């Protein structure tokens, strides 16, 4: 009861963060999420109650199917293949499903069919900073701090279908790990508005009472 | 008591100091010294029964302060520590209350919520900008959201005491003083584009008088920069 | 202010096909694009809250698009339910501006 | 400070050497060589200062205001002593100017 | 060979100093030494045939040369040594001989007997003054008269080498080194109404040469100040 309140007890907790569909045949069907924790609201108030975090960085994907309705005579397909390419900060980003981006060296990709374990992959604390800046008093555009940027993440079908249209979506789940934390913070009391900036809208303190007695 | 630093004297009598750690030095930099530290006193602003508060961006308000400031201009990396005295003059016949906070990093908000907010905004060479206690609307395009009880920043007021500060009661306190070191994320930076400090203060209680005192109180703000070196030739 | 033109604001066609109503602003507006839905007894609800994310419990026959000034929905298989009128809605400055309505009809 | 003692208030007392200007602003008179006078810490400030045979400055400026409380006049006096700190050096006796006669005093 | 100073870099590869001693230390005055020591180099002058002479007068080249010469408006007195560098650079095919001497307290005289030359004609701030090979007349009112058998001064032209100088021939030598040491009758002077040196160069053997060379030999002129220390706060 008492290392219950520690840090590594507090943030060390998987939590999705991103949900995406895309189709095969479509051509421009291909996901796309940068990795940033500003998205969901209850991930992003533990965060903020720090200025500097610096922590590995573990993701896991569960992908599923579903067979969108095709004409007719006797769908049987295979097993399916996708592939999770990672795009280092400062790397080639691909603009359509078939693109000369994907097959670049540096750009490390995992590949996994259906009926298995879900293809976990980590990433290290990769900054040239020495940790990551939840808040920034400055500009580079005010209150970026392109130091912080941890990277890009694009999924597609490897399989050509030709029968048989096929959707599929792909949950994303987050989880620092070795975390360390400076400099501590008061808790936001306003609502979150945007993604990128601190923008807000002026509330109360408190909910009130009747009298002070 | 009577402290000099180079041409320039103040004269003092309990001091808080940072996260516990004192300021400390770290191509190959250099230091300057002997043209540097001396007792930087912004002008004093006057505390009213109508005040809201004030707060100074720290590396802007010594940008045009002489040979400190002109320092600025041929430095492109840098990194400072500071020390500060608030001290506020009234009588044993005047009441208040003030807080005085240092904050590290603290982003302001817009009143427009797409918007963010414009430099002359921000902060003022050597003029404190001053909250608002009312809502500034959204039809404003790039101004600070100045309602005070979220002191700009989208929190509550009264939690902002988790960051080093210091109570000045003028019944029973006179002055304050803050010592606090360097803290950002990699050891130098860029000095144009990043105020790595604010320092705020509010009035929680307000002022008070009876007819026949005067009606304001004066509050002078001292910055004497301590451990300043830069990365040059 | 910003104008936003829904051109046409009278769509018609069968069930099963598809079709595409477009917004077009009056400048760039950066991505922040809304898509409403007026049922005719009245009823208002949220489909689409960027240009091309959908809002959760809306089915996935909708879908958005566009980029600067140009903006699009589409619906892939039109249905019953879905004849209604239809409202696109800038986020980027002040006031809040919506565009003309769009009503649906069978076509024979 | 010939003042009352309920009253608080801070002077700059600047000195311009000989070559720089007499300072025409508070903001810089301040980056010279100044002091800054509390009045209700204490009440003598020293100043001290070359002489020898532009010149100099011994400006004085208002930082703050005066601060009273009620049924205390706000009206003070200030007063200036002046001495020499350390040895001097005189050389060349000579007459002095401030005193003259036409005839015999009788 | 290649010393360096600071921010700036010569490269040399026999020295007559001074009257045999070296420049040496001494209110309470302090010194200048990392913003100061640097080789200050003035532009070239161009030897032709029909040359006479040239002069600087010495703390007044270096008036407008940087952050030597922005410390003369804010120091009232001083003292200073100096080291002198001049070489002309002519081939194996060119032929002359200068003489490059440096007089202590060098009083020049005006064309007309009756007034003094005025500032403007004295010493231009990093540009050479040039002697004449004919008489200024006497209905010239303020001007140097500028006979270079006479050095500006009414003495032997010849007799010159009673001061510290040295023998530029250019059939053997190719540079000269001169250091001399602060030569005042008071230990700190007035630094705005006293030029305490002066360096001449006089071509004694005019240059001559063969069609096909070039037409100008370029002299450059280099200072480096020592001991350089002022009276101040």
């Amino acid at each position: 009861s008492r290392s219950e309140s520690s840090i590594e007890n507090f943030l060390c907790r998987s939590a999705c963060v991103y949900y995406a569909t895309y189709t095969n045949n479509s051509k421009k069907g291909f996901a796309e999420w940068v990795i940033n924790t500003r998205q969901v609201a209850q991930l992003r108030r533990k965060l903020e109650l720090f200025t500097y975090l610096r922590f590995d960085l573990e993701l896991t994907f569960v992908i599923t199917s579903a067979q969108q309705p095709s004409t007719a005579s006797s769908v049987d397909a295979p097993v399916q293949t996708h592939q999770i390419m990672y795009v280092p900060p400062g790397g080639p980003v691909p603009t359509k499903v078939k693109d000369y981006a994907w097959q670049t060296s540096t750009n490390p990709s995992v590949f996994w069919t259906e009926g298995n374990a879900p293809p976990r992959m980590s990433i290290p604390f990769i900054s040239i900073g020495n940790a990551y800046s939840c808040f920034y008093d400055g500009w580079t555009v005010y209150g970026i701090n392109t130091l912080n940027n941890m990277g890009t993440l694009y999924m597609r079908h490897v399989n050509e279908a030709g029968q048989g249209p096929i959707k599929s979506t792909v949950r994303i789940y987050f989880k620092p790990k070795h975390v360390k934390a400076w400099v501590p913070r008061p808790p936001r009391l306003c609502q979150y508005e945007k993604q990128k900036n601190v923008n807000f809208s002026p509330i109360g303190v408190t909910t009130s009472r009747t009298d002070i007695i | 008591r009577s402290i000099t630093l180079g041409n320039s004297t103040i004269t003092t009598q309990n001091v808080v100091v940072g996260y516990g750690v004192w300021p400390e030095y770290l191509d190959q930099p250099t230091q300057p010294d002997v043209a540097t530290c001396r007792f930087y006193t912004l002008e004093s602003v006057q505390w009213m029964k109508n005040s809201a508060g004030w707060w100074w961006k720290l590396p802007d308000a010594l940008s045009q302060m002489g040979l400190f400031g002109q320092n600025m201009q041929y430095h492109y990396l840098g990194r400072t520590g500071y020390t500060i005295h608030v001290q506020c003059n009234a009588s044993k016949f005047h009441q208040g209350c003030l807080l005085v906070v240092c904050v590290p990093e603290a982003e302001m908000g817009c009143s427009n919520l797409n918007n963010t907010p414009e430099f002359s905004e921000l902060s003022g060479g050597d003029s404190a900008r001053m909250f608002t206690d009312t809502q500034v609307g959204e039809s404003n395009a790039k101004k600070v959201q100045t309602a005070v009880w979220n002191a700009g920043m989208g929190v509550g007021v009264g939690n902002l005491t988790i960051f080093p500060h210091q109570w000045i009661n003028l019944r029973t306190n006179n002055s304050a003083t803050l010592v606090m070191p360097y803290i950002n994320s990699v050891p130098m930076d860029n000095m144009f584009r990043h105020n790595n400090l604010t320092l705020m203060i509010i009035p929680f209680v307000p002022l008070n008088y009876s007819e026949g005192s005067s009606p304001y109180v004066p509050i002078t703000v001292t910055i004497a920069p301590m451990c300043a070196e830069y990365n040059g030739l | 202010d910003i104008q936003m033109t829904q051109t046409k604001s009278s769509l018609s066609a069968s069930l099963g096909d598809r079709v595409t109503i477009s917004c077009r602003a009056s400048q760039d507006i950066s991505n922040y694009l809304n898509w409403y839905q007026q049922k005719p007894d009245g009823s208002v609800k949220l489909l689409i809250y960027y240009t091309s994310t959908l809002h959760s419990g809306v089915p996935s026959r909708f879908s958005g698009s566009g980029s600067g000034t140009d903006y699009s929905l589409t619906i892939n298989s039109l249905e019953q339910e879905d004849i209604a009128t239809y409202f696109c809605q800038q986020g980027n400055t002040f006031p809040f501006t919506f565009g003309g309505g769009t009503k649906l009809e069978i076509r024979r | 400070f010939c003042g009352s003692a309920m009253a608080t208030g801070k002077f700059l007392l600047a000195y311009s050497p000989p070559g720089a200007g007499v300072p025409k602003n508070r903001k810089d008179a301040m980056l010279g060589t100044h002091v800054i006078w509390d009045v209700g810490l204490q009440s003598s400030c020293v100043l001290c200062v070359p002489w020898i045979s532009a010149a100099g400055y011994v400006t004085c400026w208002y930082q703050t205001n005066i601060v009273v409380p009620a049924d205390v006049q706000s009206s003070c006096d200030i007063l200036c002593f002046v001495s020499a700190c350390n040895d001097f050096s005189v050389r060349m006796l000579k007459d002095t100017p401030f005193i003259r006669q036409d005839t015999f005093y009788q």
